[PDB]
RNA sequence: CUAUCAACUUUCGACGGCUGGGUAUUGGCCAGCCGUGGUGACAACGGGUAAGGGUUAGGGCUCGGAGAAGGAGCCUGAGAAACGGCUACUACAUCCAAGGAAGGGCAGGCGCGCAAAUUACCCAAUCCCGACACGGGGAGGUAGUGACAA
RNA sequence: GUAUAAGCAAUUAUACAGCGAAACUGCGAAUGGCUCAUUAAAUCAGUUAUCGUUUAUUUGAUAGUACCUUACUACAUGGAU
């Protein structure tokens, strides 16, 4: 556990030391054979077997926040830990590299995730309930709650009727697939598979308020957010002409400002209601923004930012001033807040998934009690 | 919460009983192998300071260094790991443990004497123990003796005495085995090693040039039927 | 989950047939892996016979042949501009057998103003074709993989020339 | 651990070997083509009565196969291996008979000093170099350049030297070794070539007696020139 | 047909996928506000 | 798709085609030697090798990407009726574009590794006659 | 040696410069003796390219770290892949002005000599030896190398290359 | 064996070819791309469940799917998806100082209140597994009962 | 292969020596067998192929690979349990 920062401190607490590490194997034969003497005191980990040796792909916490659920890459699994038992509950195979998974119930006993293959698969705790395939790829992942149906976006243009592009929505106390949201993506070459061009054609993001209202808001690959009200199954906005492709999604705990961005890297956080930008910031370099989340320091609101040049900024919202800075020294392809403060678990490309603790956003969560104590230790080793 | 003290330099120790939670109360929310001054225990104990390792709780649960939890918590133990030995080859145990934060739920502490003060305890840092069994291997002695190159291990090496059963008879000396001695015995093998790869190579160069002319004959004898 | 026996598929004159079995061991096959650009991760895999397999899962660089002039090199790999399989697989930058990819130059301009001697990208037996010269004033080749990553371990393959050249420019366009 | 019956009929037991039959080791011949060392002594030779006793003998360095002392039970020894046991000094040779069963014959020195093994196939082995197949699993490196595939080979057993070879041949005479007519030793008056698999030759004894064998069961032992002595 | 594999959506009712959640409505607002938004976004 | 190639010859050097016979007592066309058509699972092209069975026999159904279906006729022994009886067998066989197909010829098959569920064999030599549709029959 | 190596190399980093500063992750992986391949083309033809800036504060070492691991025998294989294609990897992967100041690490007390006067031959030049011969046979082979990587690069370079090479063999055809 | 089974497949791709992934390897085995099929009155497809070969005078002789409380995942090893282990869920059951901990099969007797063949001995021979002449073997033989007969 | 058992049993040149518990290391347990909804040329049997693959153990052969700027050097190798 380091402290990268000088004004506000990060606390990467778990998480790996280097860039390139070595085999495992190699690691061991070394480890086993020849003298070491490592800072036994700071080095430990938080969670046992916190890591999946070749990368990770994405990171939830329950609504209950008892259980972790983070999907890895080879021999391509999601391990499930119970939080307050501080381990590994168990962890299961599957038959393709996970994109993206969503819990359903308020603990692990549901969950789903689309997954590499083109399939929706549903886990359970007895096991896997039969996947479903979808006809075309799949980006994300999300679930009306109100009325049960998880709905994904989708590459490419549709096959028959019109050719706007499609939002594969099923429900799940009806089961079938309802109907796909028609969502213009773009013009594309008429000479072509039914799963798109290389060049463009995609649906990217989706995200839905599940305490508000709940516009379904989609984002496609021309730079364009559209929105969809529920009850009534059609489109209701179309706006944002924006350079980049529409990466970034989410809504505000009032349920009026949506901060959204663009693959060049710039943050527009819009209203519902005035289409000019609210706020707007251009940051880091031309790597593509990836995830970005609303938060409150229990005053006052801030809001994080993801990219993979090994950046993650926390900007202010207020303000718009950058409160903090953080170099996770390798790649990274999710983030998540824990729901009580303070800690982001990052799913990466290094084998260890790591987590960092904002002393000044937050407390230590209520099962690790001693995090504050090993802060703590910090300043007085500093 | 007795304190099961270690002096490992002079390689003795002693559990001590502990009444006093107001005494041993500088112990409290403090991870495993932090540095302690002792000072706060005993008049006796002054100057000295000491690191803790571990030790188990009440319903006997083992410490495992590396986790926060203060409570008691449940871990999933691999081969390599403290406190579980594996029963089978690759075997993966749940086990439940004490997280390394020192609570008033413990029952020992094991404790280590790092760096000792002006007092003496009684009985730990005036009785000496010498280590079991010197070293074995030559290198090593000589590392552990100071040897030039003509100094003989074969008579530097520790000795042990023993009496033996046969009511009384004489005592009996003991010598290791030093394992890494090069002998004569141990020369000729890798000449004879060498010889057999001289030998071999040999054996094919004279096979092969043997296969040359007969090639070249058999050859000629095509051809001049040809 | 995966497996490969062709017990769960029809019959050659269009039947379905129970044949409820068990997969066993030999069927097996395992999971398949995305290999992606990145610094160098592979995993082991120990397969039948106890041989090693290396499953490539993140490649920076791999060694292509320049062996029209007879040389190869260790070059880094930016990203895939093509592929034949799969669109999906183009869009998430991932190296399979027969992938054409855009190579860096540097070691193979180093070889030829090394060993002809002539500047190349800025007598009679150094010549190159037109299309090569404009992809070495670009610095980035297009260069094919023939090496399986997945059950190699490594990134290798020869570079475009000629008509397969001229061909994939022109599938680039299209 | 098959039984007594479901054991090849061409290794003999008897009504009183018991309901099991040993099975041979992993060895060079092949398992329906072996005799063990075991059933050599205790069953055919009867130089032993019981397994401990094969063991104690095998045991000590007594039993002498190929010029190699054989330390294991069940080593198999399948055709032509010579067997020197030097307490008796004698040598024996495993041929079959007309009927097709293990027949094993007394030996001295002079002809127990080398051996008469047909050649499986021809290579160049690692560093360019020829290598030679036996159907003995014996590999000869630099072989004598005119020894093509199901050519025989008299072979020195104290260095593994090429001695000398014999060719196949129309107008030769062989033993067969497999198939419904095996061992029928006359000799060989055709070959037919079928390409495409399974060439066959057309073999007659030496008093006009017709039959088809294949090349691969066909092993040959000499022209005129008995070189091995076959019982008479 | 080309499209057997999942590629046209077969409307067809799943057994175990039939009766997974229950919808639970949280939503914190009283609807009117809502809609009278969905009427004024943009384009009124 | 990518660029169609033999798999080991250097095509764009600045200073073949290579093609192998089967053997058995056969000719390569003229097709195969020198048309640029190019295939993995032929026999003169690609690395596909020819051993153990040979068959022949009478296609019914040339409409297909290069595979024939073949129906091999034979005469059945019922011992009730103690009579032989018709019996029309299916096949399959990967064609080459070196030789001109005919609806109805007899062609020659060889083994191969398993191409396809179906396809086991490669066409080596057809022989042209005047062969009519299903209505035709004859032990072949 | 790589021991001796590893601690100059902390002795270096322990002079905290700011040009070093960035590059130090790239030092220790370049040293570590099962990432050297690796560690080289990560640095070179990499993201983190030596920035031009101060690259005259961090060539020298790494020029240093670099001769260093081109003359080691301990971890050294046999045959052109021992050892030999690693100089010609790195004469490959390095630059010009970066060739000349390692050729002036390479060349020990030959740096400056002169093999040619304004008369003819230099005699109490020749009769005077400042090399061992295993010496000289490693530089002969790395310069050879630098050569045959090189091409046409040789020419702000010759009036040592050249100086060297003859010096080398005329000593060699007096001891002949 | 059957047309009270004449249409079947494309309802887990059905037949191709090309491209790759994975497999030890070939292969629609799987992912993209496009083509249109493939089977059938010479009996497809369905239905019924009643699931032999070789050794030739003869009879004899020999050989012949799914699971280890239940789904799901993983581990070693040349060879297993071992049920040997673990991991989570479910269904049981046991100990306790109530904080906690380990665990799941076969054989025998009764199965009316009235009934009837051993809870036997040894690896002695044949055979098997090991660092190995010596250790270990639930195949194998030896023994006891019988008026059911003969 | 690893013995300093604080284990026995001894002397006629003293590192060790004979026997040798425990322990580390290597091998072994793809069956001997039990239960029950069944498998209707797919298994199975003949008949081929593997130029489409794997293989601990078996026996046979087998591997030429130095120097190459440490030199004002190094020359009885390390650490763990």
């Amino acid at each position: 556990k380091l402290t990268n920062p000088g004004p506000v401190p990060v606390y990467t607490v778990a998480g790996p030391s280097t860039a390139r590490p070595l085999p495992d194997w190699l690691l061991r034969r070394r480890k086993r054979s020849a003298k070491y003497d490592p800072e036994n005191l700071n080095n430990f980990e938080l969670i046992q077997e916190f890591e999946f040796e070749e990368a990770s792909n994405c990171v939830r916490v329950s609504e209950d926040g008892n259980w972790i659920m983070s999907t890895g890459t080879y021999k391509p699994q999601f391990h499930v830990h119970n939080t307050r038992e501080l381990s590994l509950s168990f962890s299961r195979h599957t038959n393709s590299e996970n994109v993206t998974f969503l819990l359903l119930s308020q603990d692990y006993s549901k969950s789903v995730h689309l997954q590499c293959d083109r399939t929706l698969e549903f886990h359970t705790p007895m096991g896997c309930h039969y996947s479903i395939r979808i006809p075309r790829f799949g980006r994300d992942l999300a679930y009306l709650r109100q009325s049960c149906e998880v709905l994904v976006p989708a590459v490419g243009l549709s096959s028959d009727g019109s050719g706007y592009g499609e939002v594969f929505r099923l429900d799940l106390e009806r089961g079938q697939f309802l109907r796909p949201w028609q969502v213009d993506v773009g013009e594309d070459e008429p000479g072509s598979g039914l799963q798109g061009s290389i060049h463009a054609g995609a649906v990217n993001v989706a995200a839905v308020a599940e305490n508000t209202h709940g516009l379904c808001a989609f984002g496609t690959s021309i730079g364009t957010v559209e929105f969809y009200d529920p009850r009534s199954k059609s489109r209701v906005a179309v706006l944002g002409n924006q350079d980049g492709e529409i990466t970034a999604l989410d809504y505000s705990r009032d349920g009026l400002s949506l901060a959204l961005g663009t693959s060049t890297g710039q943050i527009r956080i819009f209203d519902l209601r005035n289409p000019r930008p609210l706020l707007k910031k251009d940051q880091g370099m031309g790597l593509p923004i990836k995830n970005l989340i609303h938060l409150t320091t229990p005053t006052e609101e801030r809001k994080l930012l993801s990219a993979d040049k090994r950046i993650i900024k926390i900007w202010d919202e207020q303000s718009g001033d950058l409160w903090t800075s953080v170099e996770p020294l390798v790649d990274l392809n999710f983030v998540t807040h824990v729901p009580d403060s303070g800690m982001i678990l990052t799913a990466n490309e290094g084998k260890q998934m790591h987590c960092f603790f904002i002393p000044n956003l937050g407390l230590a969560p209520r099962w690790c009690h001693f995090l504050d104590n090993l802060v703590h230790e910090m300043e007085s080793e500093k | 919460m007795k304190l099961n003290i270690s002096h490992p330099a002079n390689g003795s120790q002693k559990l001590i009983e502990v009444e006093d939670e107001r005494k041993l109360r500088h112990f409290y929310d403090k991870r495993m192998g932090a540095e302690v001054a002792g000072d706060p225990l005993g008049p006796e104990w002054k100057g000295y300071i000491l690191r803790i390792t571990g030790g188990n709780d009440k319903q006997g649960f083992p410490m495992k260094q590396g986790v926060i939890a203060p409570n008691r918590v449940r871990l999933l133990l691999s081969e390599g790991h403290s406190c579980y030995r594996p029963r089978r080859d690759g075997e993966r145990k749940r086990k439940s443990v004490r997280g390394c934060i020192v609570g008033p739920d413990l029952s020992v502490l094991a404790l280590s004497i790092v760096k000792q003060g002006e007092q003496d305890i009684p009985g730990l840092t005036d009785v000496v123990h010498p280590k079991r069994l010197g070293p074995k291997r030559a290198t090593k002695i000589r590392r552990f003796f100071s040897l030039s190159k003509d100094d003989d291990v074969r008579k530097y090496v520790i000795r042990r005495e023993v009496q033996p059963k046969g009511e009384g008879k004489k005592p009996y000396t003991k010598a290791p085995r030093i394992q890494r001695l090069v002998t004569p015995q141990r020369l000729q093998h890798k000449r004879h090693r060498i010889a057999l790869k001289r030998r071999q190579q040999e054996k094919v160069k004279e096979e092969a040039a043997e296969y040359a002319q007969i090639l070249a004959k058999r050859v000629a004898e095509a051809k001049a039927q040809k | 989950g995966i497996s490969r026996d062709s017990r769960h598929k029809r019959s050659h004159t269009g039947a379905k047939r129970a044949f409820y079995r068990k997969k066993r061991a030999f069927e097996l096959g395992r999971q398949p892996a995305n290999t992606r650009i990145g610094p160098k991760r592979i995993h082991i895999v120990r397969t039948r016979g106890g041989n090693h397999k290396y499953r490539a899962l993140r490649l920076d660089s791999g060694n292509f042949a320049w062996g029209s002039e007879g040389c190869t090199r260790k070059t880094r790999i930016i990203g895939v501009v093509y592929h034949p399989s799969n669109n999906e697989l183009v869009r998430t930058n991932t190296l399979t057998k027969s992938a054409v990819v855009q190579i860096d130059a540097a070691p193979f301009r180093q070889w030829y103003e090394a060993h002809y001697g002539q500047p190349l990208g800025r007598a009679a037996h150094g010549k190159v074709d037109p299309a090569l010269e404009k992809q070495f004033e670009a610095g980035r080749l297009y260069a094919i993989i023939s090496s399986r990553p997945g059950q190699s371990g490594r990134a290798d393959g020869y570079i475009l020339e000629g008509e397969e050249l001229a061909f994939y420019q022109r599938k680039l366009h299209k | 651990h098959q039984k007594r019956l479901s054991a090849p009929s061409h290794w003999l037991l008897d009504k009183l070997s018991g309901a099991y039959a040993p099975r041979p080791s992993t060895g060079p011949h092949k398992l329906r083509d072996c005799m063990p060392l075991i059933v050599f002594v205790r069953n055919r030779l009867k130089y032993a009565l019981n397994y401990r006793e094969t063991k104690a003998i095998m045991m000590q360095r007594l039993v002498k196969v190929d010029g190699k002392v054989r330390t294991d039970i069940t080593y198999p020894a399948g055709f032509m291996d010579v067997i020197t046991i030097e307490k008796t000094g004698e040598n024996f040779r495993l041929i079959y008979d007309t009927k097709g069963r293990f027949t094993v014959h007394r030996i001295t020195d002079e002809e127990a000093k080398y051996k008469l093994g047909k050649v499986k196939r021809v290579q160049l082995g690692r560093g360019g170099v020829p290598f030679l197949v036996t159907h003995d699993a014996r590999t000869i490196r630099y072989p004598d350049p005119l020894i093509k595939v199901n050519d025989t080979v008299k072979i020195d057993l104290e260095t593994g030297k090429i001695t000398d070879f014999i060719k196949f041949d129309t107008g030769a005479l062989a033993m067969i070794t497999g198939g419904r007519n095996m061992g029928r030793v006359g000799v060989i008056t055709h070959r037919e070539r079928h390409d495409g698999g399974f060439g066959i030759v057309h073999l007659k004894d030496a008093l006009d007696n017709t039959f088809a064998t294949r090349e691969s069961n066909v092993f040959v032992i000499g022209s005129e020139k008995p070189w091995i002595s076959l019982p008479k | 047909r080309r499209a057997s594999k999942g590629r046209k959506l077969r409307y067809t009712v799943h057994e175990k996928l039939q009766n997974f959640m229950a919808p639970e409505d949280r939503r914190s607002w009283e609807e009117h506000a809502i809609d009278r938004l969905f009427g004024t976004l943009f384009g009124q | 798709r990518a660029f169609l190639k033999q798999p080991h010859i250097f095509l764009n050097s600045k200073v073949r085609r290579w093609y192998k016979d089967v053997g058995l007592g056969f000719k390569t066309p003229k097709t195969a030697i020198e048309g640029h058509y190019i295939d993995k699972k032929c026999p003169f092209t690609g690395m596909v090798s020819i051993r153990g069975r040979i068959l022949t026999g009478r296609v019914v159904s040339t409409k297909m990407h290069r595979t024939i279906i073949i129906r091999r006729e034979y005469l059945h022994y019922i011992p009730k009726y103690n009579r032989y009886e018709k019996r029309h067998k299916n096949l399959a066989a990967h064609v080459s574009p070196a030789f001109r197909v005919e609806e109805g010829d007899m062609v020659v098959v060889g083994q191969c590794r398993p191409l396809s569920k179906t396809v086991r064999f490669n066409v080596l030599r057809v022989l042209p006659r005047t062969g009519k549709s299903v209505k035709k029959f004859q032990k072949f | 040696d790589i021991e001796l190596q590893k601690l100059a190399l902390k002795a270096i980093l322990t002079w905290k410069s700011e040009g070093i500063k960035p590059y130090q992750e790239h030092l220790e992986y370049l040293l570590d003796e099962a990432r050297f391949k690796n560690e080289l083309t990560v640095l070179f033809q990499g993201d983190n390219k030596i920035l031009p800036e101060h690259r005259s504060e961090v060539i020298p070492v790494l020029l240093h770290l670099l001769y260093g691991r081109a003359i080691s025998r301990k971890g050294a294989a046999s045959g052109r892949h021992g050892l030999h294609a690693t100089r010609l990897a790195i004469i490959r992967q390095l630059d010009v002005e970066d060739m000349g100041s390692f050729l002036d690490i390479g060349l020990g007390p030959l740096r400056a000599i002169r093999v040619v006067d304004e008369q003819g031959v230099r005699e109490s030049v020749f009769a005077h030896e400042p090399l061992p011969p295993r010496k000289q046979v490693g530089l002969l082979n790395m310069l050879e190398a630098v050569i045959n990587e090189l091409g046409t690069s040789v020419e702000p370079y010759m009036d040592a290359l050249v100086n060297s090479v003859l010096y080398c063999l005329v000593n060699a055809c007096r001891k002949l």
